DNA sequence: TCGCCTCGCAGCCGTCCAACCAACTCAAA
DNA sequence: GTTGGTTGGACGGCTGCGAGGCGA
């Protein structure tokens, strides 16, 4: 048997569904980085950073042996490993398979699919089958710590804020939170402002709410990458103890996708 | 007195236009050192040599150059009582011309020499030489072409009672004619008489009365069958006078020896007086056909003159590099040379260079030539281009080379001179062939072709394309390929140099043109042209001039005539074989047919005669037995057997297969120059017996009977089709084979027998034989052939075994690859090393083709890819035993990308056709290094030349550097056209090559060949191809560098697996 | 009256197909 | 002729933006 096995079926193959659905064809050209935790699905849009984390605990079933395995999502320049996912790209889909053989760094990954037929015959579109061989070298840059500052925002307050965040390099935009738990954003044009708080519509919840800070974007990413992404609502993650400050945005509805925006240096 | 016909070649010259380039006035200021001279000069033509000066046109002791020559302008030279006794001569010529009594009433001809040609007649000259070497003339008299119209249709028409009132109607009609040139004629210029003949075409046509109607002249016939009562057919109008001399005198030959006999009133051949010679002949004769005889016997050919000449020309107009235009003035020829062998022993006996300007060849082109032998050049000094050129066309006379040859000639040299002679100067060309005027003497377009009175113009060109494949028929490449004789070559583009520097740099080109005609008489000796066209002259029935130059069905046309007049006919005037792409690790034996199309005429008895269109023609004869009924394009017809009706076409195809046999069993007991002459024989009777089907075929063509090609070809289909059956049916079983052929017990290899037919062309079958080793194979091969042969198809027919195949890819119809039995490849219809790639794709393109054919794990596994549709490929693990198919090109890849490698590899190359303004499609690679190599250092330009270059990487230098200055007469996203480099500044600067350029173009030109063994889908092949290549994954250094300062983490990489696991579990816990 | 959500239209980009130029021709100079 | 870049246009799949309608 193959030393890596992933299966969706059921229950883990809707959620895995529902994830996708917002994501739309944003994600098709993408690296997959398969590893015991999970694959980590990593692209650029738009010049920012972006990622999708699916744990091993959301498959069926999921196990790995071996190093960490990287694969282009593109096959043979043209189908996508995760074209599977897209909404309506096969109606009928019942199960899906990714099976990991051989050894490092020449492993070949196969992905097989299934539709539930009349009376729920689970049938193989075996001419749909998907084979890769991993990246036989790679490297990805990938967030890691805790964020210095959260705040959740609901899907009108986000939407509030990517309105606020500038429109070009010539008008830039700032984020502030204050001692008094005061949280805005503004630009030459506009501002936006909320009232945070530690875990009515000017209330944001959040953590480490206590910790003022003072960053800027020049970038007008934010607003295209978030609204290409569909994110319905998100946590503003900020990481201000770096060279570089960083703001990653992970949504919080269906998808638990993330975008990463490099900060102004203070 | 003078000559009885005017010569009209130039015996005197006192006044010419004097063209030359005024680099060679070398006393004069610079400022008049460009150009030609071009005007009017009043002095006879002048020739130097060694320091000696000589009128051109002047014949007497001290001529620069050898003279065969009797008459010079209506003077005759010959000795003191010059009087040879002419026996025996060989023909090699012959012409056909019309005499006229009251023309030639002042040379003294017998009276029954006159009397043929009274008013008019068509005389036939042969032209050869006597074994004493002397050139002859015999001028045969009495030969009339004869045309036929049916009687009743006639008689019916122009309501003729009697032949004298046919005669009547035709003079009349000539009399009448448009233009009014045949106001003279009479009924006495005619004869008709009444015969009993058939029509050639079908069974059921019936013997009917014809005229034949006798004509003196090839003009008056030519007029009368394209004019007089055009609703009534004609037969043989197209037949000339030397076809009627040839055929009406059995035996009689176009190129061979003859005698001088007695005819029937014990007559004799009269020589001619010196002023009635009609040619530049020693001697010339009258007489009929009855006073010749072929000389059995007599087979070495006399000492005839082969002339091998080339030309070298220089452009005069504003650009020395320009190609020189004959109607240009001022492109001039400026040198010629002509080197003359005698035929028959090969010696080079006189090396001659002809030279507009003076020329002193260098000391060592004289010491090789001394040291080789050969003999010492002769210059010949002009001071303008017309007093060479009449030099040349004086010595063509004069010396009358019988053969001709060069390279290239018919196409450049010879229409270059002629326009020359023709256009600039106003000279007549009708009397410097063997005729002393009004002789043809003409060049015309199609390639091109040349016919010269008494002159058989033999181009190397046609001899070594038509016989030899090559990448290049350049003279230097054929060089090196045929003489094993690499040499260097002075390029056109140095003419203009060399020939303004001075003498001694002209000497420079002479050797050159010198050595040139050298290497082309090198190859003429080699290949012996002259000997082939002589054989199939004698077989056909036609003269040597006509076998060059007209087409095939001129020959089977005058043999088919003599059967057919023998015969009393006369002639009227006008899918399961298809291959699944694959390759096979089992032998395959080729199976094919012998002379297929001859062999099926021959056993089914088709021809004109046998053939018929309606079931009332063979009601009386019993069906299978007595005829053949076969469905023909829709069309049922009918072919009658040969106890019924013997096949014309049969007859001929028969007869001369039995006479190529007689003439292959002599050859094992012949001596050295027997062989030679035997084999050129044979080969001349392939030829003439394999044009019979296309005969038939030309719609439009001398005789079409497209009924009897196309029963051919359906027949040929059958018996492909026949064979096919045959196989599968008698040998589906190992136990039949053995029964049939008891050596295949010890054939037998382990795994699944089976005999299948793989794929069938024209006339060869491919057959599959799973179960079988490929060592007895080729033996029982040939036994299975002949089984085949003796159950299916009538004699002569026969299926032979031609070779077996250990491996083939089989690509579609006439494209394949294969390895025979010995290990030697053999490829069809396909180029693995195309011109237009580079050097780095043409041998990993070979190197992978060698790997498929040399490896057995590669071969076995690509055979294993026949097992699965190509689609399944996509989703599985290729056979184990390709990896090193893939090794290739990921060695091929990483080649690209290596510091350390061989830029040439890489380089591409293209010509400047002109500058680079006057281009449309100003998106040329060449042309961005055009403009390179000018923007940055000035570097050392180009005109009319090729540009190398190499596609280069991005490097973003390029992108800055994308500015080229066409503009004083794309910015990102570079195009191929733009990434072009040249190639010494892309070594000098460590450039990287462009990758996907060069390994596309790899993938490119493997997907021509693989893509067989994969249903014959390109996209899935490419795809399978491209797999094999590592994938590697980073993001940009500036990217890559902003992210550590952001504080991201590195996976992959070189960390460890640790530092990469959990790198990515913390990846995940911020994500989340 | 203002904000949010949904639908439609326009711009966009990648794929393919057909046509056009141009070089080898090509070999003589 | 034939082929290889290129180019220019049809078109098909997709996403974003703007306007209109409905609900609070
Ligand atoms: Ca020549
Ligand atoms: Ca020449």
């Amino acid at each position: 048997g193959a030393p890596c096995q992933v299966v969706l079926q059921g229950a883990e193959l809707n959620g895995i569904l529902q994830a996708f659905a917002p994501l739309r064809t944003s994600l098709l050209d993408s690296l997959l980085v398969m590893g015991d935790r999970g694959i980590l699905i990593h692209n650029t849009i738009f010049g920012e950073q972006v990622f999708l984390p699916l744990e091993h605990s959301q498959f069926s079933r999921y196990r790995w042996r071996g190093p960490t395995a990287a694969f282009l999502s593109l096959v043979d320049q043209k189908r996508s490993l995760l074209s599977v996912f897209r909404a309506n790209q096969y109606p009928d889909l019942r199960r899906v398979e990714l099976a990991i053989t051989g050894q490092a760094p020449f492993r070949t990954l196969v992905q097989r699919i299934w539709t539930t037929t009349s009376d729920g015959e689970a049938v193989e579109l075996a001419s749909e089958t998907l084979m890769k061989r991993e990246l036989t070298s790679f490297v990805v840059l990938v967030p890691q710590g805790t964020p210095d500052v959260q705040l959740r925002l609901t899907r009108p307050q986000l939407t509030k804020v990517l309105n606020a965040t500038g429109a070009d390099s010539a008008t830039p935009t700032t984020f502030e939170l204050g001692v008094n738990g005061k949280f805005s954003v503004f630009t030459t044009s506009t501002c936006v402002t909320f009232a945070a708080r530690e875990e009515n519509a000017k209330t944001v919840y959040g953590e480490n709410t206590h910790r003022t800070f003072s960053v800027v974007v020049d970038d007008c990413s934010m607003r295209a990458v978030l609204r290409r992404l569909q994110v319905g609502g998100g946590t503003l993650k900020f990481f201000l103890t770096t060279p570089v400050p960083s703001l990653c945005v992970t949504a919080t509805g269906p998808n638990a996708v993330s975008a990463v925006f490099l900060l102004k240096p203070q | 007195t003078g000559p009885t016909q005017r010569h009209t070649y130039y015996s005197e010259c006192d006044e010419f236009r004097f063209i030359a380039p005024r680099v060679l006035d070398e006393d004069a200021p610079p400022e008049k050192r460009a150009g030609v001279h071009d005007g009017h000069l009043k002095r006879a033509p002048k020739v130097y040599c060694g320091g000696d000066e000589r009128d051109v046109l002047r014949v007497g002791s001290g001529g620069f150059w050898p003279r065969r020559s009797r008459l010079w302008g209506g003077v005759d030279h010959a000795p003191a009582g010059f009087n040879p006794t002419v026996t025996v001569f060989h023909v090699y010529d012959i012409l056909e011309n019309v005499e006229h009594a009251y023309g030639m009433r002042a040379a003294q001809f017998h009276a029954r020499f006159m009397d043929a040609i009274t008013p008019t007649g068509t005389v036939i000259t042969l032209l050869g030489l006597t074994p004493e070497g002397h050139r002859v003339a015999v001028h045969v008299y009495g030969t009339r072409q004869y045309f036929y119209m049916n009687k009743e249709e006639v008689d019916r028409h122009l309501q003729c009672r009697a032949p004298r009132d046919l005669c009547e109607r035709m003079a009349a009609a000539l009399r009448e004619s448009p233009g009014a040139s045949f106001r003279g004629i009479s009924a006495d210029h005619f004869e008709a008489e009444v015969v009993e003949r058939t029509d050639v075409y079908y069974y059921e046509t019936r013997p009917a009365l014809f005229y034949r109607v006798y004509v003196r002249s090839g003009r008056v016939l030519s007029y009368l069958c394209d004019n007089f009562c055009p609703a009534i057919k004609k037969y043989e109008g197209g037949v000339d006078a030397t076809t009627r001399f040839i055929l009406d005198n059995p035996g009689f030959v176009t190129f061979g020896w003859y005698r001088l006999k007695p005819g029937r009133n014990n007559t004799l051949a009269q020589p001619r007086a010196p002023m009635a010679f009609g040619t530049s002949s020693d001697v010339e004769f009258n007489c009929t056909a009855d006073n010749l005889a072929i000389e059995g016997g007599m087979s070495d050919l006399p000492a005839y003159k082969l002339m091998c000449f080339d030309i070298e020309c220089k452009a005069g107009g504003e650009d020395e590099l320009a190609f020189p235009v004959a109607g240009h003035p001022e492109d001039l020829v400026i040198q010629i040379s002509c080197l003359l062998y005698d035929l028959s022993t090969t010696a080079l006996e006189h090396v001659l260079l002809f030279s507009l300007g003076s020329c002193d060849l260098p000391e060592s082109h004289l010491n090789e030539l001394a040291a080789r032998g050969l003999p010492t050049p002769v210059v010949l000094e002009f001071d303008s281009e017309f007093e060479m050129l009449l030099a040349f066309m004086t010595l063509v006379k004069q010396y009358g080379p019988e053969f001709v040859t060069g390279y290239n000639i018919i196409n450049f040299d010879w229409p270059f001179l002629l326009a020359k002679l023709t256009d600039i100067y106003k000279v007549p060309l009708d009397g410097y062939g063997r005729m002393n005027g009004r002789g043809v003497f003409r060049v015309w377009d199609i390639r091109s072709k040349i016919k010269v009175n008494g002159m058989v113009n033999i181009d190397m060109y046609g001899i070594i394309t038509d016989k030899i494949k090559l990448s290049s028929y350049k003279l230097n490449a054929v060089a090196e390929a045929v003489l094993k004789d690499k040499k260097k070559d002075l390029s056109y583009r140095d003419i203009p140099a060399y020939y303004a520097a001075g003498p001694a740099q002209r000497g420079v080109i002479g050797e050159y043109c010198i050595q040139d005609s050298l290497l082309v008489g090198q190859l003429f000796f080699k290949f012996l042209p002259h000997l082939e066209l002589s054989a199939v002259a004698r077989l056909a029935g036609i003269n040597i001039t006509r076998t060059i130059y007209d087409g095939q069905q001129i020959r089977v046309f005058t043999c088919l005539l003599r059967l057919a007049d023998q015969k009393g006919f006369i002639l009227p005037d006008t899918r399961v074989l298809d291959p699944t792409s694959g390759f096979h690790v089992n032998p395959v034996v080729v199976f094919d047919f012998a002379s297929l199309y001859p062999s099926i005429i021959q056993a089914h008895n088709l021809c004109f005669s046998t053939l018929s269109l309606r079931a009332d023609a063979v009601a009386h004869l019993e069906a299978g037995k007595d005829y053949l009924e076969i469905e023909v394009g829709g069309r049922r017809l009918f072919f009658v057997k040969a106890h019924v009706r013997e096949s014309l076409l049969s007859i001929l195809l028969r007869d001369w297969l039995a006479m190529r046999k007689q003439i292959r069993s002599r050859i094992p007991q012949s001596s050295p120059e027997e062989a030679v002459l035997l084999d050129k024989q044979q080969a001349a009777i392939k030829v003439v017996c394999n044009s019979v089907y296309g005969f038939t075929g030309v719609q439009h063509g001398l005789l079409p009977c497209l009924h009897v090609a196309a029963t051919v070809t359906t027949i040929g289909r059958e018996m492909l089709l026949a064979t096919r059956e045959y196989v599968h049916a008698r040998w589906a079983a190992f136990e039949q084979l053995l029964a049939d052929f008891p050596e295949a017990a010890d054939m037998r290899a382990p795994g699944p027998y089976s005999m299948r037919i793989i794929y069938g062309d024209t006339d060869s079958i491919f057959v599959l034989c799973r179960g079988l080793t490929a060592a007895g194979l080729t033996a029982v091969g040939d036994k299975m052939a002949s089984h085949i042969s003796r159950a299916l198809f009538l004699p002569p027919i026969k299926l032979e075994c031609e070779k077996t195949f250990t491996k083939l890819l089989l690509i579609a119809k006439k494209k394949y690859i294969g390895v025979i039995y010995g290990g030697k490849m053999l490829i069809k219809g396909v180029d693995l090393v195309r011109k237009n790639n580079c050097a780095f794709i043409n041998r990993t393109s070979r190197a992978l083709v060698d790997l498929l054919f040399y490896d057995d794990t590669v071969s076995g596994a690509a055979a294993a890819l026949a097992e699965r549709p190509a689609e399944e490929w996509l989703a599985r693990p290729l056979p184990e035993g390709l990896q090193a198919f893939g090794a290739v090109l990921v060695d091929a890849h990483r080649r690209i990308t290596d510091p350390e490698r061989d830029i040439q590899d890489f380089v591409l190359t293209a010509e400047l056709s002109r500058h680079p303004r006057a281009y449309t499609n100003k998106r040329l690679a060449h042309l961005t290094v055009y403009y390179k190599l000018m923007a940055r250092r000035a570097q050392v330009p180009s005109i009319k030349d090729r540009i190398p270059y190499v596609i280069v990487a991005q490097t973003r230098e390029v992108e800055e550097t994308v500015a080229r200055l066409a503009a004083l007469r794309k910015p990102r996203k570079l195009l191929v056209s733009e990434l072009a480099e040249d190639p010494a500044y892309a070594i000098a600067h460590g450039v990287a090559l462009n990758t996907d350029y060069y390994f596309s173009h790899l993938l490119g030109a493997a997907c021509v060949t693989f893509k067989a063994l994969f249903g014959n889908n390109a996209k899935i092949t490419e795809s399978l191809l491209k797999r094999f290549i590592p994938e590697v994954w980073h993001p940009p250094d500036d990217v890559a560098a902003r992210l550590r300062t952001a504080g991201f983490g590195a996976v992959g990489a070189g960390a460890t697996a640790e530092e990469t696991r959990r790198m990515l579990h913390r990846a995940f816990d911020t994500l989340a």
